[PDB]
């Protein structure tokens, strides 16, 4: 909600990639979730999810 | 060509997924324009990931 997308990404918390996997599923906003577990993935090193 | 291409994405990336979005969007563009142009292109995709 407070739109600070990058340190949501800096977040090191093993509920985090779930979550967001969830959201993506549930929510009406299928793009923001999916986009924001996207970047999340480029992060880790996780290339193929994203 | 492609060279200035991604020094420029690189200046941008280092807004990082955006950068590196618009990076990956020039690759593609560049290489539908000329296969080794799109190899070239999803490769560096693929290494800045």
């Amino acid at each position: 909600q407070a739109d600070l997308t990058d340190k949501l990404l800096e977040l090191n918390s093993p509920f985090l990639e779930p979550h967001l996997v969830r959201m993506a599923k549930l929510d009406q906003n299928k793009v923001r979730y999916m986009d924001l577990l996207w970047r999340y993935y480029e992060k880790n090193r996780n290339f193929s999810n994203a | 060509t492609m060279n200035i291409l991604f020094t420029q994405y690189k200046r941008l990336k280092g807004v990082q997924e955006d950068k590196d979005s618009v990076l990956r969007s020039q690759a593609r563009a560049l290489i539908t324009f000329a296969g080794d142009t799109n190899a070239r292109l999803v490769q560096m995709e693929v290494l800045m990931n």
